[PDB]
């Protein structure tokens, strides 16, 4: 299944304050009005391609989705980034795992690290071996699907792992609605208000008016 | 004014002779208040360096780095740096530093650079083409040769664990055939709060005064002030339209400082001709007199001219309705210009004025019509 | 679509037909002109090498580029004051209006000063001032004349124009009653002055209503100021371009010059800094070249505005379509940000009758010709009348002059001529 | 100081040439501004790097001068078209154009030559000694309104 991304998936491109200004930036972004693939883990945890980078989201009330796996082959022949959220902690490893036959959470580790009503949005990308993560949490007024309205994600993490990633998967809690979109290299014109905050954007390649 | 015009005679007028800038009173140094010494003395003494097919990366973080301990050492066969000069490493600072630590054949040290190529740099140690850091290496024949056959070889920072897997045979009798230990320091300037900085001490902070600041190795000069620029918690600096820094967060106390550049302006000199007087007045354009007879015009602080309460024709222009002249008791005066004598025309619905007489005036008007016909032989001008 | 050039009109010409306007409309047409632009100056050394000695010592190797750029911007900055002086300072004395405004029913209260204001602008000058809207070594110098001084000059020019006709331009101002000034201005367009005095209330009401429409036009339609607002926008766009070019790398490791001087030691750094100097200097030469060419366009507009002030405000113009559409009567100047606005007052003829006409009239052998105006017929009778307003008069030896006889002239007509 | 406009056009051109000549003394980042130093001190593969800096600088300096002279020549041409218009309307005619042909009502103008320019002696009638009078737009005779 599919749905329209609308204007979702904008994020602060760098750790720099700017205000009352329209800023042109080129980066991996989710294209405006692209189609996110959609999933329903009832009565749905496949391995996806990673492409250049991933936007990811879920619409929530019970927090079933709790992690991700990334790599080339995910089968102990090479290192593979595991990301887990476990009740309060975040736990991250790159070990040469052979994962479960059907990866879920029960209700050479060269790098390791530690730290519906809700929509939670994430972006993952790899550049020069730096795995970067951005996110946002928000309430939603529409229960059924992604809201046709604007908000932007902020950075949380950067992992200097150097590992090749071309595939990924997501992890579910057992004794669920989630979305995936692919980033592309796009020029975005970003509107910053008085308060350091991105309030609107133009994906310049979308249509001739956006150009 | 004479030196500006390249002349001993100066005509009556106003001349921009120089540009004034308020000088920084003192320097301000603001590094994070962190005190651990960095672990480089461990890295350069590690018991077993990695094979180059499987090179180790150590994250240096949360520490103070005296790079002189490395750079002064007699050990290193090379210390080449590609985005920084090694003399500056104690003054500059970083979010993290990554040490890539491994062993290679001495001939192959040539492959470790930005933009270089060859079988290591292709298969198992590609640097970024914009590599911002230093390659530190030395001959390790006496440490690592035996032969010894353990040292195996096969995008930027690609790790890739018949097939291409092979090892050097390091006997101590091997010179370019010998093992070399190499540590490549890659520096994370890419923005966040700094956590790897040189041993240079922080001063106290100063506000509301012109100072030569340095925050985490961002040097500059300006008037620092508390500000309503409400940074989001991840943001470390704010940038102007010019990409010059416009606000900062102090790394020891997380308040946001506006940076405004120190006051500056053109130094106009107002003069009657040298063929009249040697007295002059100075207009510091746009500058407030508290930042420099003295008189605040709307055009700038004016010095050496008397403000006069009358008004006259504009003899030498200044700006914003102010003009100046040299007048008797002789001195330069500055005054609001008179636009002309005021005249209530004697109008009423049945009065007319008719001239009973005339004057045949003659008024000269002068117009340029041509200018000196130059020609330049561009090859003789350029090449002689 | 293929554009249409205008409505299509076969004019009803024939060898004996003339159309004469039986009535007029006084029209007031606003013309807006740029006169100056913001007096910028850039300290080229602080733009290129801001607060670095290490960069400034390299910039001295480029010789007198920096000083001739500061000279070129200073030449532009001074000629903005010259332009502003030439447009407004055409009046030798600050004339001021009588206390009582007995201008024969004409009502200048919307264009004359209002003493209620903090700067003594008129009502229409306030609309114009409402509808029209950098630490990197950039600076803005003030104009030599404040907007209050420009409002004193537009007040003086206007108070002269109202109380004294053209006379305040040519010599000492002579008072003349405003109805009699307009009567001269009607003779100036070849309309016999009794056409004013017989219609003075109508002409005053047309003028007062036309001034009223200017306030509604300027209040509703901000795009009318487009010439002045574009001069502001072009200068802001040029400065924003000049400033954004500081952020460009030009092939150096970083455009922020303090990065180069903190990261690199002198013999490594000077190679990088010379790229920034070369790029920034070429960018500043580009800005100064654009400003010199733009300043020449503003000077052409200021010379035109000064010419309109001289010929159109201080006088009455015979130059067709120079002083707005229609036959010109008079113009009132109004100040605006970096410009001037003329309210050109003009006579437009408005209600035609077709008539039969003739070049001459045969009386007894003699061919009579009109002294001024044209011979015209309503079909049964022949009248002479002035060219620009239908006013039939009996044909007489006072209205006409003889020359030669009937045999010489093509299309002459027989009629009596009354000899008073 | 009456000749100020003509003396200024002479000064601007002399100032431009003296600037263009003095730029030959500038290094532009070469090891000397005297081209014979480079050619007497260096062999060609070394020298051509230095000479290319002088060529780039001197050529950019000459492009700047020619750009100034093109813009200045347009200013002088606009003044020459104004002077030609004054000759045509003001000398060869009499002008109704208020304040075009000197202050006052224009009678005639005499041209006189000057270095790089022209000077017009505009002869103008200026009215000079008022009397006040009571006035009227029209006069009643026997019922008829008479106008002048
Ligand atoms: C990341 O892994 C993929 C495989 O999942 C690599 O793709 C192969 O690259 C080789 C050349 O090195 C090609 O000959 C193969 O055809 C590719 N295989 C597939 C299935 O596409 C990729 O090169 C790796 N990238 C890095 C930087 O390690
Ligand atoms: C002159 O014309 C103006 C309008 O063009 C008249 O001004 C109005 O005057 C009345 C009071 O008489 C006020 O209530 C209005 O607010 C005024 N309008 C404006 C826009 O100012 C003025 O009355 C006229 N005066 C004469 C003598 O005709
Ligand atoms: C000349 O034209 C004007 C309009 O421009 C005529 O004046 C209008 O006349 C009507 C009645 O016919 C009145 O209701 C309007 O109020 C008048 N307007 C103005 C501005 O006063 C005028 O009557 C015409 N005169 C002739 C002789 O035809
Ligand atoms: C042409 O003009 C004349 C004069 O205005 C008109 O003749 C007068 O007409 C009125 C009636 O409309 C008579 O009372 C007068 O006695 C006539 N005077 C003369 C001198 O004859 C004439 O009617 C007009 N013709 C047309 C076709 O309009
Ligand atoms: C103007 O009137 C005269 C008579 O008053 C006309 O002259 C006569 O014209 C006819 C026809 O050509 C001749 O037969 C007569 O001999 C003419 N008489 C005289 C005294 O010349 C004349 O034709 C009329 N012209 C117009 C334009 O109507
Ligand atoms: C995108 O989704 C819309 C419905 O949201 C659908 O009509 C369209 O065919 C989809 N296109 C692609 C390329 O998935
Ligand atoms: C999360 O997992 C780690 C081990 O991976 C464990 O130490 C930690 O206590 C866990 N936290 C919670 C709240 O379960
Ligand atoms: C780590 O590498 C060794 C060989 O060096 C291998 O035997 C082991 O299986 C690897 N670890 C994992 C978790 O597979
Ligand atoms: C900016 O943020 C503050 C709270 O940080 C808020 O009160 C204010 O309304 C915001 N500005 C605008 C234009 O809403
Ligand atoms: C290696 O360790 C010794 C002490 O065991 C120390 O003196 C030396 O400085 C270290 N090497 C480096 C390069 O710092
Ligand atoms: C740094 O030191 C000051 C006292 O000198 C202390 O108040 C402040 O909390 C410290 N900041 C950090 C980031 O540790
Ligand atoms: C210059 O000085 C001389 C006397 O040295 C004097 O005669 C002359 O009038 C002066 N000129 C001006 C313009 O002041
Ligand atoms: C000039 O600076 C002083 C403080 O030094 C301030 O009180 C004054 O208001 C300033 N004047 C202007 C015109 O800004
Ligand atoms: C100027 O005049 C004002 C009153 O108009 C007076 O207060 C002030 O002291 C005078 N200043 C001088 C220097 O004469
Ligand atoms: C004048 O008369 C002609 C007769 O054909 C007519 O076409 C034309 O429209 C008329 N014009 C006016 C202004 O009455
Ligand atoms: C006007 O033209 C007609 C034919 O169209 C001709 O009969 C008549 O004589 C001409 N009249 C004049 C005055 O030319
Ligand atoms: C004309 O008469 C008035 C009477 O008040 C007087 O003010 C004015 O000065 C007189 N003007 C001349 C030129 O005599």
């Amino acid at each position: 299944a599919y749905t329209n991304s609308f204007t979702r998936g904008v994020y602060y491109p760098d750790k720099v304050f700017r205000s009352s200004v329209l800023h042109s930036t080129q980066d991996l972004f989710l294209p405006f009005f692209s189609n996110v693939t959609w999933f329903h883990a009832i009565h749905d945890n496949p391995v996806l391609p990673f492409n250049d980078g991933v936007y990811f989201a879920s619409t929530e009330k019970s927090n079933i989705i709790r992690g991700w796996i990334f790599g080339t082959t995910l089968d102990s022949k090479t290192q593979s980034l595991l990301i887990v959220n476990n009740a309060t902690n975040v736990v991250i490893k790159v070990c040469e795992f052979q994962f479960c036959n059907d990866p879920f959470l029960g209700v050479n580790c060269t790098f390791e690290y530690v730290s519906f009503k809700n929509l939670r949005e994430f972006v993952f990308k790899n550049i020069d071996g730096y795995f970067k993560i951005y996110s946002k949490h928000t309430p939603i007024n529409l229960v059924r699907d992604l809201p046709q309205g604007f908000s932007a994600l902020e950075p949380l993490v950067d992992l200097p792992i150097g590992i090749n990633i071309t595939r990924f998967q997501t992890l579910l809690a057992l004794h669920a609605a989630y979305y995936v979109g692919y980033l592309q290299p796009r020029t975005f014109l970003l509107k910053y208000n008085e308060n350091g905050t991105i309030t609107d954007a133009v994906d310049c390649a979308l249509d001739p008016l956006s150009e | 004014t004479k030196c500006t015009l390249k002349s001993f005679t100066v005509e009556k007028g106003i001349y921009q002779t120089s540009n004034f800038r308020v000088q920084p009173t003192e320097s301000i140094v603001r590094f994070p208040n962190i005190t651990n010494l960095c672990p480089f003395g461990e890295v350069f003494n590690a018991t077993r360096f990695a094979s180059v097919y499987a090179w180790n990366r150590k994250r240096i973080s949360n520490c103070v780095a005296d790079y002189s301990v490395l750079y002064n050492s007699a050990s290193f066969s090379t210390f080449k740096c590609y985005g920084v000069s090694p003399t500056k490493l104690n003054d500059l600072c970083f979010t993290n530093v990554y040490a890539d630590s491994f062993v290679i054949r001495g001939d192959e040290v040539r492959q470790i650079a930005p933009g270089q190529t060859g079988k290591i740099a292709d298969y198992n140690y590609k640097l970024p083409d914009d590599f911002t850091g230093c390659v530190i290496a030395w001959n390790s024949n006496n440490l690592d040769s035996k032969g010894n056959y353990n040292y195996l070889y096969r995008k930027p920072f690609e790790r890739d664990i018949y097939f291409p897997l092979q090892s050097y045979g390091f006997q101590p009798t091997n010179v370019g055939y010998q093992p070399y230990r190499v540590v490549v320091l890659s520096f994370e300037l890419l923005h966040a709060p700094a956590t790897v900085c040189g041993p240079k001490k922080s001063t106290n902070l100063v506000k509301n005064k012109c100072v030569n600041f340095n925050f985490n190795g961002l040097t500059g000069t300006g008037v620092l002030t508390e500000s309503n620029k409400k940074f989001l918690p991840f943001q470390q600096f704010g940038r102007d339209i010019a990409d010059t820094t416009d606000a900062v967060r102090d790394p020891q106390t997380l308040e946001i400082l506006d940076i405004t550049p120190c006051s500056f302006g053109g130094v106009s000199v107002i003069t009657p001709g040298t063929n009249t007087s040697n007295q002059v007045a100075v207009l510091y354009q746009g500058v407030n007199c508290t930042e420099v007879n003295v008189f605040q015009t709307r055009a700038g602080c004016l010095i050496g001219a008397e403000h006069v309460n009358n008004s006259y024709e504009c003899d030498i222009p200044i700006g914003a309705g102010i003009c100046a002249s040299y007048q008797t008791s002789q001195s330069i005066i500055a005054y609001t210009m008179s636009l002309g004598a005021e005249n209530s025309v004697a109008y009423s619905n049945n009065s007319i004025a008719i001239p009973t007489n005339f004057t045949i005036s003659v008024t000269t008007e002068i117009l340029p019509v041509s200018m000196t016909k130059t020609s330049v032989d561009c090859t003789m001008y350029i090449c002689g | 679509y293929t554009m249409s050039l205008g409505a299509e009109n076969s004019v009803a010409y024939s060898n004996n037909s003339i159309a004469i306007p039986t009535n007029f409309t006084i029209s007031v047409t606003t013309e807006i002109l740029p006169v100056s632009m913001t007096k910028t100056s850039v300290d080229c050394t602080m733009y290129i090498c801001g607060d670095s000695t290490e960069c400034s010592n390299l910039l001295l190797q480029y010789g007198s580029f920096c000083t001739q750029l500061n000279r070129a911007l200073t030449g532009i900055a001074v000629e903005q004051d010259k332009n502003t002086q030439e447009v407004f300072a055409q009046v030798k004395q600050i004339y001021k209006t009588p206390p009582i405004k007995d201008f024969g029913g004409f009502n200048f209260s919307q264009i004359l000063p209002d003493p209620s204001k903090p700067s003594k602008r008129s009502f229409i000058e306030d609309l114009l001032f409402n509808k029209v809207t950098k630490f990197n070594g950039l600076t803005v110098l003030p104009p030599l004349l404040t907007d209050e001084m420009i409002a004193q000059y537009t007040s003086a020019l206007l108070a002269g124009t109202i109380t004294s006709g053209w006379t305040f331009g040519a010599g000492a101002a002579l008072q003349i009653p405003f109805a009699m000034q307009m009567a001269y201005r009607f003779n100036g367009i070849g309309v016999t002055q009794n056409v004013l005095y017989e219609n003075q209330k109508l002409i005053a009401n047309q003028f007062n209503s036309a001034i009223g429409k200017i306030q509604d036009s300027l209040s509703s339609t901000a795009s009318a100021l487009g010439k002045l607002q574009d001069v502001v926008n072009q200068n802001a766009q040029a400065l924003n371009t000049l400033v954004k070019q500081l952020s460009s790398n030009f092939g150096a490791i970083s455009s922020v010059l303090n990065d180069i001087l903190s990261r690199l030691d002198k013999v490594e750094a000077e190679v990088q800094i010379d790229r920034l100097i070369t790029g920034r200097l070429q960018s500043l030469q580009t800005y100064v070249t654009q400003q010199l060419i733009r300043a020449a366009e503003i000077r052409a507009s200021a010379n035109l505005a000064a010419t309109k002030m001289s010929e159109c405000v201080l006088g009455q113009s015979k130059r067709v379509d120079f002083c707005g559409k229609g036959y010109h009567l008079m113009s009132f100047p109004q100040s605006a940000p970096h410009g001037v606005v003329f309210l050109h007052v003009t006579y437009v003829p408005a209600q035609e009758k077709n008539f039969t006409t003739a070049p001459a009239i045969c009386h007894d052998g003699k061919a009579h010709f009109p002294r001024e105006g044209v011979f015209v017929s309503n079909g049964t009778h022949w009248f002479v009348t002035q060219r620009n307003f239908y006013e039939p008069q009996i044909i007489t030896t006072d209205n006409t002059f003889v020359s030669g006889n009937c045999d010489v002239v093509i299309g002459i007509v027989n009629n009596t001529v009354y000899d008073p």
